[PDB]
């Protein structure tokens, strides 16, 4: 469920 | 003003540097910020989108008209969408279905195709789908967290720009937020060669402090905090790490917009907060440099600029 915006 | 160019990608790079005046005082070192949002597609990721596409073309891995795929909900998707439109490639992005309609409009305005993955699966679901599409269809996958063209472009462009911009000065510290780590690694390599006594500092979220040896955790520093150590990050390049909290970064971005007239994203606020901490430690007359990856206008629907 881990989110990042790269 | 630059002479006319044949393709918008030829204006990627050459970004300006501004000295901060009000958010840091005369008792601290001077702090300078490089405005990567001045790239024509709006962020530092223009550089790596161009470099990864151009390297794959130079190696015959792709040719104009080919389709590429990348899992991305951030500025790399915008950068690749932009560069693909400018260079005649087709872009496919995988991303969780939580993406906003405005962001979908932006990527589709450049002609990109979106493949939406389950929201509850977040980035893991998007990464898995991109790999599946690559294997099923033969799409080229830039792989921003492993592709050496990412740190290399910063070694060839961003870093040498800084050397030219700081001729007649020495840089005492260079700090950058780590997403892929390509900026810190490529710029850091160039600056350490020219200025062997420089300190290189990685910035990461306090809430997801993986470079510091901690565990991944939810955080709000858009552009940072991948939750793993990227292959594109040279973990030997930095001398120290500064962890920044979500609220501290937002408060700094707001101050910098109001007091400097520099409207940047939350990762820029984190970078400036860390640079100011370092400037206070180095003291008057020293020179601290950081990078602002993206513009605050891209984040008007986040809490960052919601008053």
């Amino acid at each position: 469920g881990y989110m990042f915006y790269i | 003003a630059q002479k006319p160019v044949d393709n918008i990608t030829q204006i990627i790079g050459g970004t300006p540097v501004v000295k901060l005046r009000n958010v840091v005082d005369d008792n601290a070192a001077d702090v300078y910020v490089k405005l990567e949002y001045q790239n024509p597609g709006g962020s530092v990721k223009d550089r790596i989108a161009l470099a990864m596409i151009e390297k794959a073309e130079r190696e015959g891995k792709i040719k104009p008209g080919d389709t590429i795929v990348e899992p991305t909900s951030g500025n790399t998707g915008i950068g690749l969408a932009f560069v693909c439109a400018a260079k005649g490639y087709k872009a496919v992005f995988t991303m969780p279905e939580t993406m906003s309609q405005e962001r979908r409009n932006l990527l589709k305005a450049y002609g990109a195709e979106l493949v939406l993955t389950p929201g509850s699966e977040a980035m893991k679901g998007a990464i898995k789908k991109a790999k599946e599409l690559k294997e099923e269809h033969g799409y080229f996958e830039p792989q921003q967290f492993e592709n050496p063209a990412n740190p290399e472009v910063h070694e060839l462009t961003t870093g040498p720009e800084l050397l030219q911009q700081f001729e007649g000065k020495t840089i005492d510290a260079f700090l950058a937020g780590v997403g892929t780590g390509g900026t810190l690694s490529g710029v850091g390599k160039v600056l350490k060669k020219e200025y062997p006594n420089i300190e290189i500092v990685a910035i990461e979220p306090e809430a997801s402090p993986v470079l510091s040896g901690g565990e991944p955790g939810p955080h709000k520093l858009q552009g940072l905090g991948a939750g793993f150590i990227p292959g594109t990050l040279n973990t030997e390049i930095y001398d120290s790490i500064i962890k920044v909290g979500n609220d501290t970064a937002m408060e700094m971005s707001r101050r910098v917009a109001k007091e400097e007239g520099i409207l940047a994203g939350i990762s820029s606020g984190a970078a400036i907060y860390a640079a100011i901490q370092k400037a206070k430690e180095l003291g008057k007359g020293k020179t601290v440099v950081t990078v602002l990856p993206s513009n605050g206008e891209r984040y008007l629907s986040t809490p960052l600029y919601s008053f």
